[PDB]
């Protein structure tokens, strides 16, 4: 017999203070009992388990469905935490084309790696006897049980330690471990590649690990994690948008899942309205009628998902490009590619939940997201193509009160373009009228007044119902903007209004703020000055609006 | 050569902090560095039975192209038991000059407590999660850990004992992996003495605190004032009244009586000039009842002023500034606001270390996503402070300008 190399065991303990499981065994039918006796007999013959004496006080319930199924949920609750290196799957757009690619599934994955002997006593389970007239047969696991908390991590670490020397002495091939399957790839000739595969399954056989002896049962295209991997391209598995008489919550969520999953390769997928119908529903059966906006979004989605679209694999010798387009209503779409009309992948970004916003901030956020995603997938930041002029970005970041930065980028002239819609003056305007504004509201009656007095003697006070102090301050500024010329100086005491305007929004939830923005867009020069309230600053008349 | 037992705070498990993505060149640099450290026994590979993790990344310090490994031990530091204390040198900030030295290598000659090693675990990530990340743990005192200077304190005292006995006028301080050396000599004599101390440390950053002080509130001096000028003056004086008690603005607000054009020149009455003069005299005095409490956190606020200029204030209680400053240095960051903000955070943190011996909590005028995306690209220090993000534009920006 050729001596097998031992597999180093992983020391495992339970959580601090917790003890091993003690769960009562279920009563099973005579047929099920016989089945489990045969199965456990063959397994004991193979060495996966071993009979134990009555000294062991731990027990784990067992079932037959014949196939044996041990329910380790309690032991999993009591087992220590492990390091799971599987946190996010590799994205197909990050792969590099290989001339030859082979799949080698390892049979009896967890049942070939030994378990820490000091921990095996916690995996004990019993087989009930016929008519329960004899003591049930006691067993413990000698290898990694499928369903136990630590089996995937220990299996992957053992496989990695086994594969390290082979990969070191073979720098011309790439190996991926995934569950009980291995994915090898190389650019060598098909004969040399198959030869190195034989060497690999030999090296795995030296440790007692088996691979597909026949022709590898999986060949391109590979269907994996909702993806199709082809010899020269990749895509998602077919996305079919169904016809429906009426759409429900689960139908709409299925559709938004298909659209979100399909948006990584199909450019221009929008989900704002269809996901907007889910605003605080929380009822899986509640049928929601589609707005015509959502139906139109659906029509565009079907028009995009009409015929298949594929992505290419990554070439490290070419530059990495990411281009962004604005779609409206806080929606953004982007393509990552290395050659024109051949995308590596696509995606979208929706603006965050906020009371006020502008296009420049959203474009910045989308750039940050694309940057992080690109560092994840390809390990580098791409060059950007953005629908914003260089001068616009320069003015924005130089005048913005916050710090901001975009990595290397260039302007692409693809409307709609992101622009600055208004800019406030830094100094007061000579020759422009000076509007002293103020507003106030009664906290009980919700009655208020908003208005202005100007240096030319122009005055206005408007009364208001169902309002607040903030609303009357914004309303006063809006009145000054409505009744003034193309150049105006405005004096307010509202720290609230100044806080809003100094954030430079071009769009807002409050209709009053949006009207103020529309007024600012029409002005040539606006200087907004702030003064403290109730300080006897003449002109600023708190008493004119408190009547 | 003998390990000291180290434990964690009661009821606290080890750190389990996600490792953030790194570029390919940083991953390769960390692979080379960690390989070399593994050949030297400073680190060892670990198995899946270690669930703890601490973030790691790679930087490049000043005047060097060699990649350096930086571990973000913030979570482990706050989860590590408190080590006890040496009173902070109150004369280090008073000295004419201070030079900062990197003594981190000396930590790697002292072994680390065995049972604690599983808490220093870190992961070199892989691109696209293709292969599992390379997991390590430390066998010696790691750089960036707070327990490393505390444990190495005795050895460091024994190494610096001859030099301290030779020059009693030189103040020596230690924070994390850095050694702060304050003296009053000449820049040439200072550099030669620094070479003397570095070879003394071998066989076993010019910073002048005297050129930084506290900044007073100043008011304009004009021969003619506009309505806008007086309005801004009243704004700044009303703001300063939160800091100084006797500030009054009624005689200056009396000038603003009426709805006048903002650019119209208003002459100051005699009462207004007297009030402004009294406010100047009040602002020339220090703030009333401003003390430092070692049991409280230090808070630092930074305002972007434009044209590469930045202002900052370190305080504990609002309107009780312990330090104020204005960082306007330009060093290859003309077109990058985030690099400027990051260098500013590093300088402010260094000053805080020199004055109080601990780092402040920052309020950064930046969106979270931008900062967290880019700040590691410009970081050169061995420590990392804590920070939060201010999303509302503060009105007091120009009142510090
Ligand atoms: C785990 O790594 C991955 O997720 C990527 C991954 C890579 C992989 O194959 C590879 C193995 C080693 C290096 C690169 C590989 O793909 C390069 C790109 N590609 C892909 C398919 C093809 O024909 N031709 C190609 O040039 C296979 C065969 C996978 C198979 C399955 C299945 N079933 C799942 C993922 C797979």
């Amino acid at each position: 017999m050729v001596p097998i190399s031992p597999i180093e065991t992983v020391p495992v303990k339970l959580k601090p203070g917790m003890d091993g499981p003690k769960v009562k065994q279920w009563p099973l039918t005579e047929e099920k009992i016989k089945a489990l006796v045969e199965i456990c007999t063959e397994m004991e013959k193979e060495g996966k388990i071993s009979k134990i004496g009555p000294e062991n006080p731990y027990n784990t319930p067992v079932f037959a469905i014949w196939r044996k199924l041990v329910d380790f949920r309690e032991l999993n609750k009591r087992t220590q935490d492990f390091w799971e290196v599987q946190l996010g799957i590799p994205h197909p757009a990050g792969l590099k084309k290989k001339k030859s690619v082979t799949v080698l599934d390892v049979g009896d994955a967890y049942f070939s790696v030994p378990l820490d002997e000091d921990f095996r006593k916690y995996t004990a389970f019993t087989i009930p006897s016929i008519n329960n007239e004899t003591p049930g047969i006691r067993y413990q696991y000698n290898v990694l049980p499928q369903g136990w908390k630590g089996s995937p991590a220990i299996f992957q670490s053992s496989m990695t330690k086994i594969l390290e020397p082979f990969a070191a002495q073979n720098p011309d091939i790439v190996i991926y471990q995934y569950m009980d399957d291995l994915y090898v790839g190389s650019d060598l000739e098909i004969g040399q590649h198959r030869t190195k595969i034989e060497e690999l399954r030999q090296h795995l056989l030296r440790w007692g690990l088996t691979t597909p002896d026949k022709k590898h049962q999986k060949e391109p295209p590979f269907l994996w994690m909702g993806y199709e991997l082809h010899p020269d391209k990749w895509t998602v598995q077919p996305i079919v948008l169904p016809e429906k008489d009426s759409w429900t919550v689960n139908d709409i969520q299925k559709l938004v899942g298909k659209l979100n999953w399909a948006s990584q390769i199909y450019p221009g997928i929008k989900v704002r309205q269809l996901s907007k119908l889910l605003r605080g529903t929380k009822a899986l059966t509640e049928v929601i009628p589609l707005t015509e906006e959502a139906e139109l979004e659906l029509a565009e989605n079907r028009e995009i998902l009409k015929e298949p679209v594929h992505g290419v694999y990554y070439d490290p010798s070419k530059d990495l490009i990411a281009e962004i387009q604005k779609q409206g209503q806080g929606q953004w779409t982007y393509q990552i590619y290395q050659e024109p009309f051949k995308n590596l992948k696509t995606g979208k970004y929706a603006r965050m939940r906020g009371a006020h916003t502008n296009d420049v901030k959203q474009l910045t956020e989308a750039v940050q997201k694309i940057t992080t995603e690109s560092i994840v997938i390809w390990g580098k930041t791409p060059k950007f193509k953005l629908p914003i002029q260089k001068e616009t970005w320069e003015t924005w970041w130089t005048e913005y009160w916050q710090a901001t930065w975009i990595p290397e980028w260039e302007f692409v002239n693809t409307p709609p373009l992101v622009k600055l819609w208004y800019q406030l003056e830094k100094e007061p305007i000579v020759g422009a009228e000076t509007f002293y504004v103020d507003g106030a509201a009664n906290r009980e009656t919700k009655l208020g007044k908003a208005g202005y007095v100007t240096n030319k003697g122009r005055q206005k006070v408007v009364p208001l119902t169902n309002t607040t102090n903030q609303k009357t301050e914004l309303q006063a500024i809006y009145l000054a903007l409505q009744d003034s010329g193309l150049e105006v100086n405005i004096v307010t005491d509202s720290q609230y209004a100044l806080g809003i305007i100094q954030a430079q929004p071009d769009k807002s939830e409050s209709e009053l703020v949006n009207q103020i923005i529309e007024q600012l867009i029409k002005k040539e020069k606006v200087y907004l000055a702030w003064v403290p309230a109730h300080k006897g600053i003449g002109g600023n008349e708190q008493v004119d609006k408190l009547v | 050569i003998e390990t000291v037992p180290v434990k964690l705070k009661p009821g606290m498990d080890g750190p389990k902090v996600k490792q953030w993505p790194l570029t390919e060149e940083k991953i390769k640099a960390l692979v080379e560095i960690c390989t070399e450290m593994e050949k030297e026994g400073k680190i060892s590979k670990i198995g899946p039975e270690n669930p703890y993790n601490t973030p790691v990344f790679a930087i490049k310090k000043k005047d060097s192209t060699k990649w350096r490994k930086l571990v973000d031990f913030r979570e482990l530091n706050k989860r590590t038991q408190d080590f006890w204390g040496i009173p902070h040198p109150a004369g280090l900030k008073k000295k004419k000059s201070v030079t900062v030295l990197d003594v981190g290598d000396a930590y790697f000659s002292v072994p680390l407590d065995e049972d604690f090693r599983k808490y220093t675990a870190f992961t070199i990530p892989s691109i696209n999660n293709e292969t599992p990340g390379i997991r390590y743990q430390y066998n010696v005192l790691p750089q960036g850990w707070k327990g490393s200077p505390a444990i190495f304190q005795s050895s460091m005292t024994k190494i610096l004992e001859p030099f301290k006995k030779q020059n009693p006028d030189i103040v020596i301080y230690q924070y994390m992996d850095d050694l702060y050396v304050g003296s009053d000599l000449e820049i040439g004599q200072h550099r030669t003495k620094i070479e003397e101390l570095r070879q003394h440390l071998l066989r076993w950053y010019e910073l002048h605190p005297d050129k930084w002080t506290v900044q007073p509130i100043v008011l304009p001096e004009k021969d003619s004032w506009t309505v806008n000028d007086i309005q801004k003056l009243v704004g700044k004086l009303n703001w300063a009244s939160q800091i100084y008690p006797g500030i009054k603005v009624r005689q200056l607000s009396k000038l603003l009586r009426g709805t006048k054009a903002l650019t119209e020149v208003i002459p100051l009455t005699e009462e207004a000039e007297l009030e402004l003069a009294e406010n100047r005299e009040i602002l020339k005095e220090p703030v009333h009842g401003v003390y430092y409490d070692p049991s409280k956190d230090l808070i630092a606020e930074i305002q972007k002023q434009g044209q590469g200029q930045w202002t900052y204030q370190i305080y504990q209680e609002p309107f009780k500034n312990l330090k104020t400053g204005k960082y306007a240095r330009m060093r290859g960051a003309h077109t990058n606001d985030v690099k400027q903000l990051t260098e500013a955070v590093q300088k402010i943190t260094t000053e805080s270390i020199v004055i109080w011996g601990k780092t402040p909590k920052f309020k950064l005028p930046i969106q979270k996503e931008t900062w967290e995306t880019w700040w590691t690209e410009y970081w050169q220090a061995t420590w990392i402070p804590e920070w939060e993000f201010v999303n509302t534009p503060p009105l007091v920006k120009l009142w510090y300008q």
